[PDB]
RNA sequence: GAAUACUGCCAGCUGGGACUGAGGACUGCGACGUAAGUCAAGGAUGCUGGCAUAAUGGUUAUAUGCCGCCCGUCUUGAAAC
RNA sequence: AAAUAUGUAAGAAGUCCUUGUUACUUAAUUGAACGUGGACAUUUGAAUGAAGAGCUUUUAGUGGGCCAUUUUUGGUAAGCA
């Protein structure tokens, strides 16, 4: 018969990474969450309590929980034909702040700053981000930088 | 396609910091217009290079004029092709005046004995034979003797209408 | 007299004509399964903060 | 004299230096583009004379028309498709190049053939089957008010001011091409040029990016 | 061929109309299509829509909601209108005196109105003396308290009422709704 | 009631666009351009001509 | 020192052919004219001829050109041997 | 250790500055959560589109499938499964 137990094909996605197994380096556990922090779930194979469903890993939620050892966090799970809101409590071993966040909240502080100083000289700061735009016109220079190229090249076996 | 003309183009690496003015790689491609000049010449650049058309640049792309069109050559072909099972590099020689009209009577030959397509062709190099006794076809040699002349028998006169009172004859 | 035995064919299309939809946030989400003594604590602290703000504007 | 004639002649005066201004506009438009045009080629030629390459800048427009039909499309690039109004064959619409929009493009390139096009193309194009979005309706142009009306809060008065903020990537140009209607255009008058349209413009078919030969297909289009 | 984004000929889903056919409720509506035309207050448009709602979505208002709603900050003096009925309420001892315009009032109301004295007064009525909805205060009854509402959503975990005839003991309170018996929902 | 294309119907050409007068007055479409002999530097032409 | 090809532009000019004529007082935007007006500018008018009836047209029978498998049903699939 | 596919974010329910509540927390006038009052301009914080956007009730038929490209299992294979 068929089987789908709850730890079934984790047996990679549940391993330690090479040379990097036993215990957890104290920073996991120094780590400070708060209510609103959004987060990114990977769990740890050598713990085995307060571990994620397989569905969770790679899966980012925000946390609206905090209890002694864990975090509960939101993850908005796809069932049929809408998400559905899903509830985990996770301990901190399977839980990393989300980079994405902190470089946005940096944009924010950023973005202030340039407003504010916009404010004294600078009118018209222009906050929003640019997609890549296509580059504007430029003189290539010859001197010492000849054009000189050959042809493709003959076939010959290499062997 | 076969209207081919030659272009030179230019391009290199997108500059950087560690790098500024890159290196101006150079070739020659017979196409059919720019744009495929252009991609033709981007995979050229793909193969031999660590270069993309996204990581790099065109500085530059002209046209080359045939510099003497009046005036009957011989031009050796080096190109290298894909058959069915291998690949392989053939010479050839073309009398003809211009190298685009050569280029395009070598692909056409190519198509017409070789069935390859203009897909499984690489020109190798085109270069003018700047003397006889260099030419090594007998195909190419038999027309660059002495006084050379020759009939053309069998003349076939095209006819404007269905039907014909006069038994057409075919002197010429 | 065998059938087919299962297919995933078609559902992807039925749950999109329709759409995905989301799960429509709120202000004030539901204060389910959060700890017992933070809301607890916080019952009386939303009381506080009413009346003093009751004897402020009056 | 129950006051008609008084604001009739008001009326005709307010339209008397509106098309003045209109008319400086456009001198001034006339002007802009034969000094940039002038300028590239004189430094080309002046790069070429240095010893020096011009490498002309990037170019910043395409137009873009969907040449395949309605049916059996993947959902992505049908999406695609969708977000750029491109929802019946023959469709065309301006898009301003950037990553994103240059993402999209590679997305939709078997169903679309698109290019960089000239002034006297846009012109064309915008006279001939301009089209506004009107209160959700497609409304022929074929007046300056109808324009002034829609597009008059971003400095745009005249189908001239319209072009001028196609041609030159302007400000305001997401505005001004969102209320372009998609232009419909016909299947072009001397045909396609090849037997076969659904391979690569490089591979001698007729979809991807043909940038300068998108001139003479859309004038034939149209 | 077009790709269409959106179902085609898709009617708005909005009653253009009154699905009676109440002469006087028609007459109504083109007073009040006319005003909502001709006028830019959006009080008349509000009122016309309200005059195509059907009987479950114009819940009765009853005199105490208009009394308590005459009890907000600087609304002792505006002119209360009900599009529907306005019934009675005994729970409340003092009303005060106000305008009141509605389609339909209970005797009872009438009667508690006109004591208090203030006065019942038609939509057209009001259109004549308030064109532009000046000083008027529209008020709507409790449309979620309908007995039909309970059983909306019925299903595990939702709080809802079943669908049943008759209550009591051995009337569905068994396995599913305690741990004893099974389990609970 | 019926659109009338500019490009044709002068009429309608100028009431769009009132500049297309001094255009057609001035012959903006066949404008000569000013002379200049500058000449692409030996390195350019040898390039172009190299094999 | 020119010419021409190729490519591109003109709010350059002009000849021939085909289909269409929706709307029905005026209102608008323009253009040409010192103005008065005029105009190809929010959709055809002017002039002329023949016939005034089976002539056009309708119906019907036939002929010709091309196309057209028997419906209903169950079915993934029916003209189904 | 790819490609393709896949999670989250790109702000007003936001950010910053003072100081209010608590029975939770801190050695603590420390925090946590929720707040009063003040500041932020129109690029309110990428692109494109948005055909109106959200919300609810109720009920039909259906619950034999099959084909094609690509990935792929059993089988020598199959218009096989
Ligand atoms: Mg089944
Ligand atoms: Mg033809
Ligand atoms: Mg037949
Ligand atoms: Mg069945």
């Amino acid at each position: 018969g068929k089987s789908h137990g709850y730890r079934s094909r984790t047996r990679y996605m549940f391993q330690r990474d090479f040379r990097k197994h036993g215990a957890v380096h104290l920073s996991t556990y120094l780590k400070v969450y708060k209510v609103g922090d959004i987060v990114d779930i990977k769990a740890n194979g050598s713990i085995q309590k307060g571990m994620p469903h397989k569905f969770y890993q790679g899966k980012t939620g925000v946390v609206y929980n905090v209890t002694k050892s864990s975090v509960g966090v939101i993850i908005n799970k796809m069932v049929g034909n809408r998400y559905l809101e899903k509830r985990l409590n996770l301990r901190v071993e399977h839980i990393k702040h989300s980079k994405c966040r902190q470089e946005f909240l940096e944009r924010v502080k950023a973005n202030a700053a340039k407003r504010a100083e916009a404010k004294a000289q600078g009118v018209a700061v222009q906050l929003k981000r640019q997609p890549a735009q296509p580059r504007e016109s430029r003189i290539v220079s010859t001197e010492g930088n000849v054009p000189q190229t050959l042809a493709p090249v003959p076939y010959e076996t290499f062997i | 396609m076969a209207h081919f003309k030659e272009y030179q183009v230019i391009g290199r690496r997108l500059p950087t910091e560690s790098v500024p003015e890159p290196k101006l790689f150079r070739m020659r491609i017979f196409a059919s217009n720019e744009v495929i000049a252009k991609s033709r010449y981007w995979y050229f650049l793909q193969k031999l290079h660590k270069v993309k058309k996204a990581s790099g640049e065109i500085v530059s792309i002209n046209q080359i004029n045939e510099a003497h069109p009046t005036k009957v050559k011989n031009f050796g072909v080096w190109v290298r092709y894909d058959s069915r099972s291998g690949t392989h590099n053939m010479y050839k020689e073309i009398r003809d005046v211009s190298r685009v009209a050569a280029v395009e009577t070598l692909y056409q030959d190519m198509a017409a004995r070789h069935r390859a397509r203009f897909r499984s062709i690489h020109i190798l190099k085109v270069a003018e034979i700047e003397k006889t006794a260099d030419v090594k076809r007998q195909y190419v040699k038999q027309f660059l003797t002495k006084d050379l002349k020759f009939p053309l028998p069998h003349r076939v006169q095209k006819s404007t209408k269905t039907f014909s009172y006069k038994r057409p004859s075919t002197f010429y | 007299a065998k059938s087919k035995n299962h297919t995933a064919h078609n559902q992807t299309r039925k749950a999109h004509r329709n759409g995905i939809k989301k799960p429509k946030t709120y202000k004030y989400p539901s204060l389910k399964g959060v700890d017992p003594k933070f809301r607890r604590n916080h019952k009386h602290a939303l009381h506080g903060t009413a009346k003093a703000l009751a004897a402020a504007k009056k | 004299a129950e006051q008609v004639a008084a604001e009739r002649a008001a009326r005709k005066a307010a339209n008397k230096e509106k098309r003045a201004i209109i008319l400086e506009r456009n001198a001034a438009y006339q002007k802009e583009y034969e000094t940039a045009e002038r300028n590239i080629i004189q430094a080309k030629r002046d790069a070429k004379a240095a010893g020096s390459y011009y490498v002309e800048a990037q170019h910043k427009l395409v137009f873009v028309v969907r040449i395949k039909g309605i049916n059996k499309i993947p959902p992505k690039p049908r999406k695609v498709l969708q977000l750029l109004r491109l929802t019946r064959i023959n469709s065309g619409t301006f898009v301003k190049v950037t990553k994103a929009t240059l993402e999209l493009l590679k997305l939709i390139e078997p169903y679309v053939a698109y290019g960089y096009p000239s002034y006297s193309t846009i012109r064309q194009l915008v006279y001939k089957r301009g089209f506004g979005k009107i209160n959700k309706q497609r409304v022929p142009l074929s007046d300056n008010a109808i324009i002034e009306a829609n597009l008059g809060k971003y400095g745009i008065l005249s189908i001239d001011d319209l072009i001028h903020e196609i041609i030159t990537v302007g400000p305001h140009f997401k505005q001004a091409n969102n209320f372009l209607w998609p232009f419909k255009l016909s299947n072009p008058s001397g045909g396609w040029g090849v037997p076969r349209k659904f391979k690569h413009f490089i591979q001698g078919g007729s979809f991807g990016n043909r940038e300068e030969f998108i001139n003479k297909l859309v004038k034939s289009m149209n | 061929g077009i790709d269409h984004t959106s179902k085609q000929h898709k009617r708005s889903g909005h009653r253009t109309a009154p699905k009676s056919d109440n002469v006087y409720l028609k007459l109504l509506v083109k007073l009040y299509t006319f005003l909502a035309r001709r006028t830019d207050a959006p009080f008349n448009k509000v009122v016309l829509k309200a005059l195509f709602l059907s009987k479950i979505n114009r819940p009765p208002v009853s005199v105490s909601r208009i009394a308590r709603a005459l009890k907000q900050e600087g609304a002792a003096n505006k002119t209360v209108v009900v599009v529907g009925t306005v019934t009675d309420d005994a729970r409340i001892f003092e009303f005060p005196k106000t305008t009141v315009a509605a389609l339909r009032f209970t005797a009872g109301a009438r009667a508690k109105i006109v004591k208090a004295g203030g006065e019942c007064i038609t939509l057209d009525q009001l259109a004549v003396r308030a064109p532009k909805g000046q000083n008027t205060l529209i008020l709507r009854g409790p449309r979620n308290s309908r007995e039909a509402v309970r059983h909306f959503g019925m299903g595990p975990h939702k709080g809802k009422a079943p669908r049943i005839l008759s209550t009591g003991r051995k009337f569905e309170r068994a396995r599913g709704r305690r741990r004893s018996k099974g389990f609970k929902v | 009631v019926l659109k009338k294309n500019p490009l044709k119907n002068k009429q309608v050409l100028l009431r769009l666009n009132p500049y297309a007068k001094v255009f057609a007055a001035e012959k903006l479409g066949s404008k000569k351009a000013e002379k200049t002999g500058t000449k692409p530097a030996a390195v350019f032409t040898e390039t172009l001509k190299h094999d």
